[PDB]
């Protein structure tokens, strides 16, 4: 009887819709998944070009967080383009205040608690969008979060954020990504993405990734595109 | 703060062909005496330009830790851009002059050398906002000594090669040692070209004093 109308309303049964609604922006969001590998972390995006007026390069999903941090998002696109400037205060703040790199669970928390400050108010909505956070250091190594629109944080070996999770998770927990190599799987992580893909409602679309780990150093760059096409055309082996 | 806040001494630097060299002093100056042997006054911005300043050494950290961040923030961005000399030389003068409005403006001097779009870019604020470009540069008392040194052999040589910039530098290090008491032998000759900044390590200059023994 109403008792959704609002996210600081709690129901009968003690559980908020509205934070639950905005997570269901995030499961009708596209799909993209990145998962960290003893070398380092890599991301990617599945990105949906509706006509070909779309330039490449547009509605990059890609984010750079810092010199060594990424990201990658599920839910609106323009959510997390203000946590984009939000993540940049911590990398900016921390190496002004601290003067060094910041690790990835100090960003992932203060992240994590300007997420939660939007779901108590009913002055504001919740994010209605979900990503995750990789990053190398020397001291650490590859590290992986993810953040959901309740602004919970959780370490992950792996993790899959957009509309089908459990269906790249099962196939992630049934193939052995602890070991292996970031470059290695690149191959395999598009591969699992086209198998998350289905043609009623997309019809087409293109691959986006992005490098952190001991191949760069530690700092967060981008993969070029005939690397990448070394994993895409090798994907199309895969593609059947 | 007027008090002993550990100020600079003479920078120095030129250009040459296709490149600009930066030469400055590794000794921290405190007060009249002498302190700080070895320190490091120079920072490279990317690999297009290279900064150093005079005066106060603290509030060249701030400003190596203000523009740290601000050249991290185009990195921050990823968006295919970069920065020119110019836009530093731009930004650290409006960012210099905001300070004075205050009355509280950071006391030193600083110079920019860099390059860029085919052409070597030197450029040179002052504390109090006086910006400008010169094909040479001399800060302190290099304007009374290395100074006029440099506008000789300018005009006789406009075009200036890698081992003209030293053997002048290395000259007027060698000078400057000789006429300034604040000044030490040990000093970074720092250069900036197309292909990366290069920072060579201490050096010497060498001494003839066959004038001493020839008074009595």
């Amino acid at each position: 009887t109403g008792y959704d109308l609002s996210a600081s309303t709690f129901s009968p049964d003690g559980r908020v819709f509205q934070v639950e609604y905005a997570m269901k922006a995030v499961e009708n969001s596209s799909t993209a998944i990145g998962i960290r590998c003893k070398d380092g972390v890599v991301f990617g995006v599945e990105k949906l070009v509706l006509s070909k007026l779309y330039e490449e390069g547009s509605n990059k999903r890609l984010f750079n967080v810092d010199r060594h941090v990424g990201m990658a998002v599920a839910g609106l696109l323009a959510d997390a383009r203000s946590l984009a400037d939000i993540a940049r205060e911590e990398a900016s703040n921390f190496r002004s205040n601290f003067g060094y790199n910041i690790p990835l669970k100090h960003l992932a928390d203060r992240v994590a608690m300007y997420v939660h400050a939007y779901t108590l108010y009913s002055a504001v909505r919740p994010f209605g969008c979900s990503f995750m956070l990789g990053s190398y250091s020397v001291n650490d190594g590859a590290q992986l979060y993810m953040i959901d629109p309740s602004g919970v944080s959780y370490g992950y070996w792996g993790c899959a954020i957009g509309k089908a999770r459990q269906a790249a998770k099962t196939e992630i927990e049934k193939l052995q990504m602890k070991e292996m190599t970031c470059r290695d799987v690149v191959k395999e992580v598009a591969k699992i993405i086209y198998i998350v893909h289905d043609e009623v409602k997309d019809k087409a679309f293109e691959l986006e990734l992005s490098w952190v780990g001991e191949i760069t150093n530690g700092r967060h760059e981008i993969v070029p595109k005939d690397v990448r096409e070394e994993a895409e055309k090798y994907a199309k082996e895969s593609l059947k | 703060t007027q008090n002993p806040m550990v100020t600079g001494t003479s920078v120095l630097g030129l250009k040459f062909e296709g490149g600009v060299v930066i030469a400055a002093d590794m000794l921290g100056s405190y007060g009249s005496l002498a302190r700080f042997r070895n320190i490091s006054r120079i920072m490279r911005v990317n690999n297009s330009t290279m900064l150093g300043a005079s005066g106060d050494y603290a509030d060249f950290q701030y400003l190596k830790q203000v523009l740290g961040q601000m050249v991290i923030d185009e990195e921050l961005l990823g968006d295919g851009h970069s920065y020119s000399p110019k836009a530093i030389h731009s930004w650290l003068t409006r960012a210099m002059y905001s300070r004075r409005s205050k009355m509280n403006p950071l006391w030193n001097t600083m110079v920019i050398g860099g390059y860029a779009d085919g052409e070597s870019f030197l450029g040179y604020v002052d504390m109090l906002g006086v910006a400008y470009e010169a094909p040479s540069l001399a800060t302190g008392y290099g304007a009374y000594l290395a100074q006029p040194l440099l506008r000789e052999v300018l005009e006789k040589q406009p075009v200036l090669s890698q081992t003209e910039a030293r053997e002048l530098v290395e000259r007027c290090m060698r000078v400057l040692y000789y006429r300034d008491a604040r000044s030490y032998n040990r000093f970074q000759i720092a250069t900036v070209t197309e292909k990366g900044v290069e920072i060579e390590g201490p050096l010497s200059a060498e001494t003839n004093w066959d004038i001493a023994h020839m008074i009595s």
